[PDB]
RNA sequence: UUUUUUUUUUUUUUUUUUUU
RNA sequence: GCUUGAGUCUCGUAGAGGGGGGUAGAAUUCCAGGUGUAGCGGUGAAAUGCGUAGAGAUCUGGAGGAAUACCGGUGGCGAAGGCGGCCCCCUGGACGAAGACUGACGCUCAGGUGCGAAAGCGUGGGGAGCAAACAGGAUUAGAUACCCUGGUAGUCCACGCCGUAAACGAUGUCGACUUGGAGGUUGUGCCCUUGAGGCGUGGCUUCCGGAGCUAACGCGUUAAGUCGACCGCCUGGGGAG
């Protein structure tokens, strides 16, 4: 929902080496820059309801996608919440 | 009370659980442009107001006329007023004036305040109807077209914009919608500015009733040194009018200057 | 850029107001940047019903490729306009650039 | 047919009560039925498709 | 099926051979096979096949005598956690004698006779009479 | 709904308005409509009529 | 799918045994 | 280690839209005055108003209240309910696809979470036309009535405790089920597209087919015949909601 100037250094910043966009680091610092932006909007429209589950089911599974990343991947995971907080 | 900032009362833990609450709209001093209103009655001499008491009526907000139009200006504050319910606000003008205007429930930014012969159609000063669109809210109305507002305060009484009446003869209003008057007259929009204060009871008493006034409280009980009624022994019982004057419905009004009322259905 | 398909009727016989207020209303269409796949002059043409009393209209159509910020704006000044009958707006699926 | 010029050529499909009549009658394709149905649409509500005798 | 491994094997082969074929083909599991096995080797299907050797499929030849199922009087007691585990002397003697069952125990999947003579209890899969 | 006749030697050709708008009309409307009911029964009768 | 030409008419007691 | 159950991107495609917005159009009241004179509504039969202070109607001039009449369907959507014109914004669900990326992050649920047809509480009203109550004229074995003019509430609802009853495969969760064959529809792969669709083929839906199962109607595989994960209800009269 936001800028490529922003996914682009997404991309940059939490790949590893080639094609990660949709990797599970990349796809949670995607959702936690997605909320965090729409977070900058939503103060608009004032009846939004329409607009807002996805905001509310994205962010469920942010909270969810880190309960799995734990489990499998404990570096992962670990170096991940000392990016980007999330543990919530 | 359904509309936000609604402010309410507390849970029963004293005796007032209303009056109003509302925090951020009294401040202090009473600045530089005021005054006040006058002792008790005295007519000159044997008063016809009745039950009196008249202390502290106190202050009053001194901006009428209001006619300064294109001049454009933005707004400090909004207040009260004890008087009127109403939500009266610090407009400075920027050639270099501060005023107190009449203004809707929230005008505040500090906004884009403008009015006059064609040059906006903003939030607006005192506004020709001639000039400007229809509609639903239009307040201030020079209640005949230069002596000043009908209504000073913003407080529900929708006066409403009819489009091609009569020869600008608009205004659709509370207790006779055809009282046919000029789009000559100035608006400001619009009526509701302090509906909580007045959509609610403030209080049984609350200090607008007993530190400074009496209201009505008796006519026709109590000692026949009065009223037509009636004899004593807690009976009463008769046929008592309001004498010499009538009650529950006759009319009193034939001839006046004006007397715009043209149709009038009553009930 | 939406492809509104916009029909407006003035009054009947004012062939001389006309040619410049087609230039004060396409002016809000460039204002826009917005675009102009067709515009028709309908004529004098008569009515489907009695509406506004002189049997006939000054018709207009126009086709604009223009945004959703124009067209309450529009809408006001045919309304407002008292030169004006009815005015209606159709939309999208393409665009018309073929006269009528 | 899904535009204009077109249906002004097509105003055999309106039967004498002033209306559309169903294509029992010459039998057409659902694709190009549903696409003149809204070609007959848009010039109706702009009278380009005038409706019926008296409008 | 996923939700009682290995169940379906024995719906499966009730289905296709009241159905008027012959056959019956399904992916293997890690009992079917040894069933497939015992089920020719007493004579209840005419053969079984097992194909695709690396991923293999599953095939089995029913016996659609009179046009009826060999096994419409079969049933498959022993179902999830709520297991059935039975001693050497326990199990199964069905039909006044004639019986059978098959069973699953310390020594692979076999019939409740061939178990009882081994000398051993075990998994109840199903009552085959 | 308007329709001449001609010469008028009383010519009874304003016959044809039968068609719907004349005669059609009356199928929910008489004093009073039929108010409940009658929504299913226009798609009951489609079985009606298969002869 | 509009279906008010008047509203009502007390309890009984009939009652050809039986296993098949 | 995989079968990829699960999602986020990428890329497309329409309708009677969950909430705020803009709002297109017959009748017809009753009036300012333009008229024809006595008759207009209403019924198993007519009535109380009414009529030389003219029974409507019908033009012209005006003041108010604001259904969705249909390309509208021999139909379309939807969790139910439940909206009928079209549009601007928040842009539900989806779900037809080149794929990319991670490998069960899964299903299904009680107490609760939301939603909640009838109805009361509203708090202030938006105050047509019809019609319970309202108010009678009338048909009178009593009508405490149904008419017929007159009549509100229901129309709907900002906002929110709403349980709730007729929202029944008298019935969830579903994967495997591959004799099927016939329609009603939707999207779509392939054709000298000489073509009413031919060869295909999922989805949405219905039709209604053996071995079995089996009373009597016949139901005949996804359907009750196999196989199963539970969050359940199931304690007999009359005691009761």
């Amino acid at each position: 929902s936001l800028s490529t100037e922003a996914t682009a250094k997404i991309v940059s910043e939490f790949g590893r080496d080639a094609n990660d966009t949709g990797s599970t680091e990349v796809q949670v610092a995607l959702l936690t820059a997605q909320i965090n932006h729409l977070q900058g909007h939503f103060a608009e429209h004032k009846k939004d309801h329409h607009s807002r589950r996805g905001l509310l089911r994205m962010v469920s599974q942010r909270r969810k996608l880190l309960d799995y990343l734990k489990r499998k991947d404990v570096a992962r995971y670990t170096r991940l919440i000392e990016r980007l907080g999330l543990r919530r | 009370v359904k509309c936000k900032p609604t402010s309410p009362g507390r849970r029963h833990v004293v005796k007032v659980v209303n009056p109003e609450l509302h925090k951020g709209k009294p401040f202090a001093p009473l600045l530089e442009k005021n005054s006040k209103s006058g002792g008790r009655n005295n007519n000159g001499r044997i008063t016809t107001r009745h039950i009196g008491g008249g202390h502290k009526q106190a202050y009053r907000i001194v901006d009428f006329k209001r006619n300064k139009d294109g001049i454009p200006a933005v707004v400090e504050r909004l207040e009260y007023d004890p008087n009127r319910s109403a939500n009266i606000a610090l407009v400075l003008y920027k050639d270099g004036e501060r005023r107190y205007i009449l203004a809707p429930k929230g005008l505040k930014a500090g906004d884009q305040i403008q009015s006059g012969v064609d040059a906006a159609i903003k939030p607006g000063n005192t506004l020709p109807m001639r000039n400007i669109p229809v509609g639903s809210t239009v307040h201030n109305v020079e209640m005949k077209p230069g002596k000043g507002g009908q209504l000073a305060r913003s407080a529900g009484t929708y006066v409403q914009i009819v489009a091609r009446d009569g020869a600008y003869v608009t205004l659709r209003l509370r207790s006779g919608e055809m009282r046919k008057v000029e789009a000559d007259c100035r608006a400001t929009l619009g009526e509701v500015g302090n509906a909580e204060h007045m959509l609610r009871v403030l209080g049984k008493a609350g200090a607008a009733r007993w530190r400074g006034v009496r209201p009505t409280v008796r006519g026709t009980a109590m000692n026949p040194v009065d009223h037509p009624h009636g004899g004593g022994e807690g009976r009463n019982f008769g046929k008592h009018p309001v004498t010499p004057w009538g009650v529950q419905t006759k009319g009193k009004k034939t001839r006046s200057n004006k007397r715009t009322d043209k149709f009038i259905v009553r009930r | 850029m939406r492809h509104y398909e916009i029909v407006f009727m003035v009054h009947p016989d004012q062939s001389e107001q006309v040619p410049g207020m087609i230039e004060r209303y396409t002016a809000a269409i460039t204002g826009a940047e917005g675009k102009i796949h067709r515009l028709e002059d309908w004529g004098r043409r008569q009515l489907a019903y009695p509406i506004n009393k002189l049997h006939k209209a000054h018709y207009v159509l126009m086709n604009v490729e223009a945004p959703q910020e124009v067209i309450d704006e529009l809408e006001t000044t045919f309304r407002f306009n008292d030169a004006v009958i009815r005015s209606m707006v159709m939309r999208t699926k393409h665009a018309v650039t073929e006269a009528s | 047919e899904i535009d204009y010029k077109d249906i002004a050529t097509l105003k055999n499909y309106i039967t004498e009560s002033g209306k559309i009549v169903p294509s029992r009658i010459t039998g057409t394709r659902a694709k190009y039925q549903r696409q003149l149905a809204r070609a007959i649409k848009r010039a109706r509500y702009l009278s380009l498709l005038p409706y019926t005798d008296r409008h | 099926s996923m939700q009682d491994p290995i169940a379906d094997m024995l719906t499966r082969i009730r289905n296709g051979q009241a159905a008027n074929k012959a056959a019956v083909t399904m992916p293997s599991s890690k009992l079917k096979v040894a069933i497939a096995n015992v089920l020719k080797e007493e004579g209840f299907i005419e053969d079984f096949k097992v194909e695709g050797d690396t991923k293999p499929e599953l095939e089995l030849t029913l016996k659609y005598f009179q046009g009826k199922a060999v096994v419409e009087s079969i049933q498959r007691v022993s179902r999830p956690g709520l297991r059935i585990y039975k001693r050497k002397d326990e199990l199964p003697k069905v039909m006044a004698g004639l019986g059978i069952a098959v069973v699953s125990t310390s020594k692979g999947v076999m019939t409740d006779r061939a178990a009882r003579q081994a000398g051993l209890g075990g998994e109840i899969i199903c009552y085959v009479a | 709904i308007k329709v001449r006749e001609n010469e008028p030697f009383d010519v009874a050709l304003r016959r044809f308005k039968r068609s719907c708008e004349k005669a059609g009309v009356l199928a929910e409307v008489r004093r009073r409509e039929f108010y409940e009911k009658p929504t299913t029964e226009r798609k009951r009768a489609k079985a009606s009529a298969v002869k």
